[PDB]
RNA sequence: AUAGAUCCGUAACUUCGGGAUAAGGAUUGGCUCUAAGGGUCGGGUACGAUCAACUUAGAACUGGUACGGACAAGGGGAAUC
RNA sequence: UAUCUGGUUGAUCCUGCCAGUAGUCAUAUGCUUGUCUCAAAGAUUAAGCCAUGCAUGUCUAAGUAUAAGCAAUUUAUACAGUGAAACUGCGAAUGGCUCAUUAAAUCAGUUAUCGUUUAUUUGAUAGUUCCUUUACUACAUGGUAUAACUGUGGUAAUUCUAGAGCUAAUACAUGCUUAAAAUCUCGACCCUUUGGAAGAGAUGUAUUUAUUAGAUAAAAAAUCAAUGUCUUCGGACUCUUUGAUGAUUCAUAAUAACUUUUCGAAUCGCAUGGCCUUGUGCUGGCGAUGGUUCAUUCAAAUUUCUGCCCUAUCAACUUUCGAUGGUAGGAUAGUGGCCUACCAUGGUUUCAACGGGUAACGGGGAAUAAGGGUUCGAUUCCGGAGAGGGAGCCUGAGAAACGGCU
RNA sequence: UGGCCGGUCGGAUUUCCAACGGGGCCUUUCCUUCUGGCUAACCUUGAGUCCUUGUGGCUCUUGGCGAACCAGGACUUUUACUUUGAAAAAAUUAGAGUGUUCAAAGCAGGCGUAUUGCUCGAAUAUAUUAGCAUGGAAUAAUAGAAUAGGACGUUUGGUUCU
RNA sequence: CGGCACCUUACGAGAAAUCAAAGUCUUUGGGUUCUGGGGGGAGUAUGGUCGCAAGGCUGAAACUUAAAGGAAUUGACGGAA
RNA sequence: CCCGUCGCUAGUACCGAUUGAAUGGCUUAGUGAGGCCUCAGGAUCUGCUUAGAGAAGGGGGCAACUCCAUCUCAGAGCGGAGAAUUUGGACAAACUUGGUCAUUUAGAGGAACUAAAAGUCGUAACAAGGUUUCCGUAGGUGAACCUGCGGAAGGAUCAUUA
């Protein structure tokens, strides 16, 4: 009550952060930023827990205040900066770049990309609108206002942002037969192609997505992120490619990989 | 609804920011603003061609239909431009594996584009709060025959 | 001491008629207004002149918070024989 | 983990309860208690009262340092390191505790904002600043007025402060310089009409009102009122620009103005490059902090649908004094009887309204587990509510805040 | 599911088939249309059955059921039920993995050369009602054409609107 | 065909007496209303309502208690045969 | 075997004069603090200014009724901030009286019930319980009860087409 909340309880954190139940009563509440609180990953959770580069939060602060990390080409010395989907994290020492993409279990994966791919990102168009003095702007899924877009860019399209000069290099329409990265729900992290979009004027347009193994699934259009054509994605996909093997095929993979 | 005293109040009843220019006589008499409410709800020709005002009408007024689209039997047309509908349903008690008849009384604003009476099935749509109890407008009336053509007397 | 009038509110008990003006409480002048409440007068083989009475309700303003301004005008309640 | 047994009789078979029996993240108590791991714990009764101490403060290269503080000699006689105090900024609205209130209320799942406010973050964003231009007053940079401090005091006492003397700012109050065009409006000189021009003002963005645009399923022709860009005056005519939504009076743009006129950088650190009329001239980097509007994020507020225990020894309730609705206003951040004014007489109810009780905060959940159920949930997570009871408010983006005030 | 070249010392295969479970089409066939492109598994088939077999290959087919779906529809009987799918926070419950020395638990951990480190994980299910989307059309309601204000439509008028 | 009943049997039911319904019930669901939850206290107290009254309808609790009761068997007893 | 009246003892509720008492709601009416909004107020504490000594060219100027300018004091020039105080509102604590609801409780005394089996009196019921019992109603009686009227068999008769 009475104002904005500043603490996140552990067990009230997002589950994909994979924080242990014990070892403290609180979770790192993400700062305000480009991504929503339950659909982002703070830098302390990325550095301390995923990469294991820091043992404490004191060491995460000691890493960030030397201006080592940079998210989307800018330094971001906050401990709980909300690095969400599509975000490129460059660590200049260790010479590596990560792209925050989901794994197929619904969790942000440690996914190392190249320095060429670290020079851009993708952004789902949230609105196309006319700003003041009659200037068209487009808003992506990470809060970026980009002025003077292509007039063919509509909502649910995907733009390619250049991360140094934040312009639209090119874009991908929302048509049947283009790759999807599912960014929400129980189908989160899955990758497939649009069969068709079911309209439902009034609310919650649905998308029927079919993956490479011909498994169709239905997802709301808030959770659909176009990443490329049929095949040939504009980003580099993580290990697993968004296939969602069942648990029987998962233990079959584990027994076929650990026996040598 | 081109009659029955539009200017019945102490204020001049007009649609706001709709201007009838007296210097240049318009080709169409008394310019009217209307809209389609959306969701396949046809704006009636009485709403298009009438003379009523009704600032809470979903077609000629300033409200927008968004949210739930309910359906109910009219039980009371005893207010001015507001009806009460009965939304009867069935509630499931899981102990007895059985249902019970229930009902809810929903007060709905009605435009004078629609002529409704007790017994009509109306389709209502959620709008912003119209009054203390009213959050819905009638957007469609679904009683054309109503078995009310053969009751009259014969020779 | 109470008291007229208007509005509110009214218990036990009862023979259901009362008790009851129960008890108890607000308002009340002046002035300027407003709104309702009528009678007679014409139609094609939807509306106006005109006349008049005092009742009621409301509002603003106003004053040494006065106003049933003199007069007139119930004190009430719980019980017993 | 689908189980029964003792007790009515002289004996019997039943109904039937009593008693046994077994769990309890279910409390208390008795006796006893060696080791390891884990761990609840003033909820029930008294949301009763509180001694004391603590729990909210915070400074980086980067707002203000003349401490008459400490320490050191450097582009450093403006300052330069560090720094009490104090001003400014931000936070104090989170956390923590408790369950008193509360029975469609909170709350849960689900919607809505085309009905709103939103600090911060993140992204975008500001050449227009002249009162009535032929009356501008520094921009190589305006002003005073205060703390800290000094010094003089009052009270028994308080995180009480008074009088006097100083001095700062990213405090307070003012104020400025940045194209080049277009388009309107006014307009001393076009005579025989389809006959124009100097030079003046205005146009950023906020606020408020009014008006306009914000189009659009297809195709030809007919005179005209006047032609419209330009004529081979036959008359060629192509093209005007229109985004979004299921939907708008949306976004946005335009016109006329309006405004105890909002914003449009008089701020700070580090580095000191580049050019030639070598003037400490013109340019110039990486940041910090501000700042208008939009978007985003964190939210907030309100809201659709459906769901709550017992009670009829509660059957009618609401409408005086807003109860249901309409119109208009006010108020609000905004919808709305939220409030006001004038009208209408509605609205809820045996599908249980209204009232009464609750030793009731709601939920995720917990105990018992054939299945169905029954009972518990003050309590580690979510939401609400509260700070002894009520009420009122200040500051602020956010409080009707109580380790804020009245 | 396999079912037999058992040729891998009782383990690929499958018109050799049966039992299930779906979708079409035709049987008088109940479900819609109209605006413009997808040129239907090109209705057709110049090129042609060069490929050898039979029937598993009929192609740049002559305009082609332009019907392989996008938005404003002469466009609408409403429900209950049930299937499926999004949602129903985490902790908890059930449960997978993992010698916390066991276990309750925890989400760890495991493997080299310990020299420039490699790597699997943190699954899954249930979460009941109500709301959303979707398949079914039994069961149970509901509505239609009876003073015909009934349907169509290749008719022909008229009015009025855009 | 409809009715008041009756006799035999026990398919079945029941604790049994007995029942053509008291059957079609652990192989438990044709539709519906009312009522009961060990015996007393108690149909009492109180409230409401009806009645002229008598009372009628509705209707507890504190407390107390290990049985009360139903059907049948054997005995005993009968101012029963 | 059993039933009542009466009798001691203990316990539990009920009625009960006491306008009994207490607590907590809600509420009419009266008084009504405080802050907030508002009509006023103006302690002060100030910048410019004079047409009057104000010992001060009105800043290109001391002749075309003409190009932003200060000091003692009076002010006839203004303008801003602004405390105490104060007017009217809406919000409204809290107090007084009255109303009603929910809960708790003192109470002389009365009428019951149970513990409860043994006391005194009788023997109502169980046998045809010695008047068959039991229900409804009415009256009477020390008490179980008796009597009337209608009913039932749970009777002591399933029966006299004898
Ligand atoms: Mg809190
Ligand atoms: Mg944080
Ligand atoms: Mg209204
Ligand atoms: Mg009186
Ligand atoms: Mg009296
Ligand atoms: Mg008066
Ligand atoms: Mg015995
Ligand atoms: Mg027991
Ligand atoms: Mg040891
Ligand atoms: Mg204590
Ligand atoms: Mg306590
Ligand atoms: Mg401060
Ligand atoms: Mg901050
Ligand atoms: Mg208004
Ligand atoms: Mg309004
Ligand atoms: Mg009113
Ligand atoms: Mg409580
Ligand atoms: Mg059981
Ligand atoms: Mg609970
Ligand atoms: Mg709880
Ligand atoms: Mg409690
Ligand atoms: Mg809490
Ligand atoms: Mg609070
Ligand atoms: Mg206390
Ligand atoms: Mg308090
Ligand atoms: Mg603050
Ligand atoms: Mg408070
Ligand atoms: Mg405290
Ligand atoms: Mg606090
Ligand atoms: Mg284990
Ligand atoms: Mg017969
Ligand atoms: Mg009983
Ligand atoms: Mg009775
Ligand atoms: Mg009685
Ligand atoms: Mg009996
Ligand atoms: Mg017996
Ligand atoms: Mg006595
Ligand atoms: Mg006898
Ligand atoms: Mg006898």
């Amino acid at each position: 009550a009475r104002g904005p909340k500043k603490h996140l309880k552990r067990l009230a954190a997002p589950h994909h952060w994979l924080l242990d139940k014990l070892s403290g009563c609180y979770a790192p509440r993400p700062s305000a930023g480009p991504h929503k609180l339950r659909e982002s990953l703070p830098l302390i959770v990325f550095l301390r827990n995923r990469l294991k580069y820091a043992l404490n939060g004191r060491e995460v602060k000691a890493i960030l205040m030397q201006r080592h990390v940079k998210v989307d080409g800018k330094v971001r010395t906050d401990t709980t900066y909300p690095a969400g989907f599509m975000d490129v994290i460059t660590l200049d020492a260790t010479n590596e770049n990560f792209r925050l993409v989901y794994d197929v279990k619904g969790r942000f994966a440690v996914h190392r990309i190249t320095d060429e791919e670290a020079s851009y990102k993708l952004g789902k168009v949230k609105k196309v609108q006319l700003g003041k003095k009659g200037v068209p702007y487009v808003v992506t899924h990470d809060g970026r206002t980009i002025r003077y877009p292509d007039p063919n860019i509509k909502v649910n399209d995907t733009v390619k942002i250049d991360l140094a000069s934040g312009k639209i290099t090119d874009f991908i329409k929302f048509d049947a037969g283009k790759l999807v990265y599912v960014t929400g729900g129980r189908n989160l992290g899955r990758i497939g192609t649009i069969v068709h979009k079911e309209r439902h004027d009034g609310g919650f347009d649905l998308v029927h997505i079919k993956d490479s193994l011909d498994n169709t699934f239905v997802t709301r259009l808030n959770n659909v992120f176009v990443i490329g054509e049929q095949g040939k994605p504009y980003i580099s996909l993580p290990k697993g490619k968004g296939i969602k093997l069942s648990i029987a095929e998962e233990r079959d993979r584990r027994r076929a990989q650990q026996g040598l | 609804s081109t009659e029955l005293t539009v200017q019945s109040e102490r204020a001049f009843q007009k649609q706001p920011h709709i201007f009838n220019n007296p210097k240049v006589k318009t080709s169409k008499r008394t310019k009217r603003w209307y809209k389609n409410a959306g969701l396949g709800f046809k704006t009636p020709k009485t709403a298009i061609e009438g003379s009523y005002i009704d600032k809470k009408c979903p077609f000629t007024g300033l409200v927008s239909i968004r949210g739930k689209i309910l359906t109910g039997t009219v039980v009371s047309t005893k207010m001015h431009r507001t009806i009460v509908i009965r939304r009867a349903y069935l509630h499931y008690i899981p102990k007895y594996n059985r249902y019970e008849k229930r009902h809810k009384n929903v007060p709905v604003h009605v435009s004078p584009a629609f002529r409704v009476q007790v017994g009509d099935i109306v389709t209502v749509g959620q709008c912003r709060p119209i009054s203390k109890t009213v959050r819905f407008n009638v957007v469609k009336v679904s009683a054309a025959a109503g078995k009310a053509n053969k009751q009259f007397a014969k020779f």
